[PDB]
DNA sequence: CACAGTGATGCAAATCAAGTGTGAAGCCAGACAAAAACCCG
DNA sequence: CACAGTGATACAGCCCTTAACAAAAACCCG
DNA sequence: CGGGTTTTTGTCTGGCTTCACACTTGATTTGCATCACTGTGTAAGACAGGCCAGATCCAG
DNA sequence: CTGGATCTGGCCTGTCTTA
DNA sequence: GATCTGGCCTGTCTTA
DNA sequence: CGGGTTTTTGTTAAGGGCTGTATCACTGTGTAAGACAGGCCAGATC
């Protein structure tokens, strides 16, 4: 896993000028898996997946998640040491016994933004807008359905050796359809996978607006002014507020994402919609949204949510054809990133990996917050000792050994 | 953790802590103004008073969207003296004068 | 200073009527700098306020002001007049650290500049700052950099960029005027700890408002 | 299906006594076995 | 002359050992 | 492949400890459950569309 | 030979997308 | 019918 | 009131090891609006 932190204050003193800003670095272990007799057996699994207490850290920087050049010159050590290790094998000794070891490496700890800039695609606002398939952002207005997982590392670096090449020489927009949007050179071999975090906040951000928007009756007013809007945004903070018991936030954020999926919110919200087709579009939406989450939020789907599981695919072909019916007024043409992969990419992924929502990146951002925690509590106030005193700190909470001390109950 | 692996108590549970609380806190010590304060109750036991002394919150009257919290202030000095007694007998005793003398002592605040 | 303003019955602080003990106004506190009493209780403000609500006199408004001296609310607490201590450290910091970006720039010099010329001088100064003093730049100012900004060393830090050389004696002389006149207003006990900055407290004041009406009459001039 | 906390508030469970006479698990005088892990035979 | 921290490092301080001597505080007897 | 030479220990044996061991029952002290919220997710980049500017062509 | 109708280039500017 | 007045604005300084 | 006799109490040197305290370079809390002078156009005017 690995995220920027804005909003990270500088010191006094001698040193070099160091930006406002920081970028973490970690890893969790899964998994343990002994191969005995014939098949498979797992020794120990997480049970708390996201938690923050089994999120050691590794790497600490104060630099910018955009400056390229130093994000790579301090990242590449670890990258050569991950694939320098992706091909051996560890003695280590148990109890006074040598053990084996082998690992499988997985990185899915990376928002959107990140896996685009590192695996050396274009921005979130490209014509190409899915990480997993080469489909543009007009047929994913139309099929919403049928897609495949096509992206790869190897495929990546291939497709860059040809747009550097460029071996039979054809314009910059043919080079480019045949590239299918790559302009750098991937250094981080990652697998495709969907951020379940980021994710849920899009989602609920994008009702939030199709709600604003239905207050307003626009799928009969194709003109609005600006200060329409902005009183259309007000009153229903108003009335979230005065209902809901909500804050009117500026920024999404995961807690009023999950407050907001609900179906006696759209009840709520059907108070100022005078139309009664629209009552019944919002509350069959919101159905079968609600219906869909479990099958990529639950920690496993395979055993609390099986029915979900095995009717996905009629729910998410109802879905498409709900937004293309009766939402045509926003969604022809255009339509999200996250809308996309979850409609169009999900079942395939459970059905490789076994679960999204255990491949999150909450840990992570727990990890940020006691960072910002030990950062101003826990390290020497000097920039030449602060990262040391913090890494070893939070590594020492991150501990399991420690925590051991702690259920002396049972 | 401290009283499941030592096999004792070291320390006390939350409950002693609370109830040993109430002494330190305002509205638990005795006291008497010889001049009655002017519209200020004599009572000796309240603790922490509403902020919004009983503003009118209803509909037709000012709105109301502030919320506050606060003590007596006799009752703040109170707790307040009575917390430096051992301070204030000690400057008495190291300043060559009888600790039972109990002459108009005067006191300076800074708001 | 603000909330003194507020609860006392005055208007903002960018008025005419500057001091809360004194009641001089701003030419005559920048003519002046020396001598001025306190009349300022309490029940004065009250009194004030009375005067200024039933216009005894029929006045009109400027009269009327100038006989209230700027009073046009009703008190309701009774403060003490004194002075905070941080704030007048955070403000002379500020008026120092705007003199010596004036002081980069050859005001006094040139009585003309753009917008970008400041800017240029600001930047100027905050990279010296940054490589002379382990000191970084920031929008408002604090209370250790005032503090720490507060040395001779600073001032010849400062000095290495001016090409002039009375204007480095000037700001000698200022600093150290400054550094007599801080610790009789920052202890706890000055006629216990620093009796001698305090005798010689007033001598100091008079020349310290001698040097900036004579020789920084750009910037304090009325 | 984030999660490890925040507080007070409340209820449920342990305890704890001060009375009291009986019952019970070590400890001892030697001391020859009863195995049991070493030597190598 | 705000002032309480904040983690690592160095050094004083205060315990420990052996080894014969040497002084201090008491009770039988004269 | 098993004859000697040391640990490692319940044992006998009855007479002695400090410990152990049954109802009360009203407070008293812990220990656990319950409930309304929470913080970490926090600056640029791609793209369509309108707009003049100066170049592009057309006329007697 | 001149003026005169008109036709893309790019630029700048909101807008949508992820943070 | 130019000619000041009035109010409107607008940048700067003063506390935070 | 002392010898004879006895049990407590230091005392030196050098080295080891645990505990406590000073020292270093720094921070986070002092953070939004209003008063005022100057310029300037719209407009009543004598
Ligand atoms: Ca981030
Ligand atoms: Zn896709
Ligand atoms: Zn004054």
């Amino acid at each position: 896993s690995c995220d920027g932190m804005g909003d990270v204050s500088e010191k006094h003193g001698s040193g070099p000028a160091v930006p406002e800003k920081a970028v973490r670095f970690s890893f969790t272990v899964m998994r343990i898996t002994i191969e005995h007799g014939s098949q498979n057996v797992k020794v120990f699994e997480e049970p708390k997946p996201n938690s923050e207490l089994c999120c050691k850290p590794l790497c600490l920087m104060l630099a910018d998640e955009s400056d390229h050049e130093t994000l790579t010159a301090i990242l590449s050590p670890l990258i050569a040491e991950r694939e320098a290790m992706k091909s051996s094998e560890l003695t280590l000794e148990m109890g006074g016994i040598p053990r084996t070891f082998k690992f499988i490496f997985r990185g899915t700890g990376y928002d959107e933004k990140l896996v685009r800039e590192v695996e050396g695609l274009e921005a979130s606002g490209s014509v190409y807008i899915c990480t997993l398939c080469d489909t543009t952002r007009l047929e994913a207005s139309q099929n919403l359905v049928f897609h495949s997982i096509t992206r790869s590392h190897a495929e990546n670096l291939q497709r860059y050796e040809v747009w550097r090449s460029n071996p039979y020489h054809e314009s910059v927009e043919e080079l480019r359809d045949r590239v299918k949007g790559v302009s750098a050179k991937p250094f981080i071999e990652t697998v495709p996978s969907i951020d379940a975090l980021h994710c849920d906040i899009g989602n609920a951000a994008e009702f939030y607006k199709i709600f604003q928007l239905e207050i307003g009756e626009v799928y009969k007013h194709p003109n609005a002014s600006k200060e329409e809007r902005k009183r259309w945004q007000a009153t229903l903070d108003k009335h979230l507020r005065k209902r809901m018991n909500l804050k009117p936030i500026m920024r999404m954020n995961g807690n009023f994402a999950r407050k907001l999926m609900t179906q006696e919110t759209v009840d709520a919200v059907c108070e100022l919609i005078p139309s009664e087709e629209r009552h019944e579009a919002l509350r069959e939406l919101m159905d079968l949204y609600l219906k869909m989450k479990p099958v990529w939020r639950s920690s496993c789907p395979a055993k609390e949510c099986p029915e979900s599981l095995c009717q996905y695919s009629f729910n998410s072909q109802r879905f498409a054809e709900l937004l293309s019916t009766k939402f045509k007024y926003r969604y022809e043409g255009k339509i999200t990133n996250y809308f996309h992969k979850t409609l169009a990419h999900v079942p395939e992924i459970i059905e490789r990996d076994g679960s999204i929502g255990a491949w999150a990146s909450e840990g992570n951002q727990s990890g940020n917050k006691l960072f910002r925690r030990f950062r101003k509590m826990n390290a020497r106030q000097s920039k030449c000792y602060e990262m040391e005193d913090v890494l070893k700190h939070h590594w020492l909470y991150t501990s399991k050994y420690l925590q051991k001390f702690m259920n002396a109950h049972n | 953790t401290v009283k499941a692996i030592t096999g004792r108590q070291i320390f006390q549970p939350l409950h002693a802590l609370r109830n040993a609380e109430k002494v330190l806190l305002p509205g638990y010590h005795p006291f008497e103004w010889q001049p009655p304060l002017k519209n200020v109750s004599s009572r000796t036991d309240v603790g922490i008073i509403d902020g919004l002394s009983g503003l009118a919150s209803s509909v037709d009257e000012y709105p109301v969207d502030t919320i506050a919290k606060r003590f007596r202030y006799d009752s703040a000095l109170v707790s307040a003296l009575m917390d430096m007694e051992e301070d204030i007998l000690e400057g008495m005793r190291s300043q060559d004068l009888d600790d039972y003398l109990n002459g108009p002592f005067t006191v300076v605040v800074k708001e």
